[PDB]
């Protein structure tokens, strides 16, 4: 039952244009279930972060969804995974186009 | 414009044996119907006669007729329609015989 949490595979770079609406999902495992963080800038993103930002999460896949992408939206993400057995980590950089 | 794209079913990674057919399957929906890529490296993929990209309404697929190690890593599935963009990937793990 003592299993470490494991990021199944997860961009290394996306793109989305201002102004729409970026879905960004990723499969985990774990046992227990792991505690799900996503973030940005060393800052944890919550519900409706500036009305915009949401994250749900299911017992095995994490989705981040991004409403209105701002250009402040930028920069590169992570999302990080713990439980009682240990920790994983990734980050996918997000990249805002001005076109 | 529409409504964005999104996953109904997550593509899953696969394990599959040297030599066996190998498919990363998701179905994806939004309004209009998201045109879907399946990329790796960050590079879009061409159809060939042994990577082919199945696709049925909402479902898309990546199908490797006979899997080979250098077919193992990342893939990328990428959803776009006028109101947004979804991303997934998924990984190939290709064993020995």
């Amino acid at each position: 039952r003592g299993i470490p949490p494991k990021i199944e595979a997860l961009p290394s770079d996306i793109s989305i244009d201002e102004g729409k609406v970026l879905t960004v999902a990723c499969a985990f495992t774990g046992e227990p279930t792991p505690e799900v963080t996503w973030s940005c800038g060393g800052r944890k993103i919550h519900s409706q972060e500036q009305g915009r930002f949401h994250i749900e999460n299911t017992d095995d896949l994490t989705t981040l969804i991004i409403m209105d992408v701002q250009k402040q939206d930028g920069g590169l993400y992570t999302l990080s995974l713990g439980n009682e057995f240990g920790s994983d980590s990734a980050t996918v950089n997000i990249h805002i186009r001005s076109i | 414009q529409g409504s964005p794209p999104c996953f109904l079913r997550f593509p899953r990674p696969v394990r599959v044996v040297s030599g066996a057919e190998a498919e990363l399957k998701c179905v994806v929906l939004g309004e209009p119907p998201p045109v879907v890529v399946w990329e790796k490296g960050g590079q879009q993929l061409a159809a060939s006669e042994r990577l082919s990209f199945p696709a049925d309404g909402a479902e898309h697929g990546l199908l490797l007729t006979a899997a080979l190690p250098t077919d193992a890593g990342v893939y990328v599935c990428r959803a776009r329609n006028a109101a947004g963009e979804a991303y997934a990937a998924a990984a190939v793990t290709v064993l020995e015989p």
